């Protein structure tokens, strides 16, 4: 909601991780009981290219 | 000092290596 905190920075490669995001977002705004409320991105502690390099090895490894 | 020690992911990684590396400058 502030802008752009630096550390979530998907790249203009690999851009499928945003549908993934998704997902990851709707969880927790359909879990927590009562109204689904709207939910933003906040942090990703990695970083968001070093985030799809841990899905890219569990592809390698199948 | 928690709050600090926290403190682009690549020249991160970048600048560690730059200062982890040097050191130094019989009758």
């Amino acid at each position: 909601k502030d802008g752009r905190h630096l550390n979530t920075d998907i790249p203009p490669r690999m851009g499928w991780l945003r549908a993934i995001l998704r997902f990851l977002g709707a969880g927790m705004a359909m879990t927590a009981t009562g109204v689904a409320v709207d939910i933003y991105l906040e942090d990703i502690h990695g970083g968001g290219r070093s985030l799809g390099q841990r899905f890219m090895t569990w592809m390698r490894q199948e | 000092a928690h709050v600090a020690s926290h403190g682009s992911s690549e020249i991160q990684r970048h600048i560690t290596e730059f200062i982890s590396s040097w050191q130094n400058h019989a009758q």
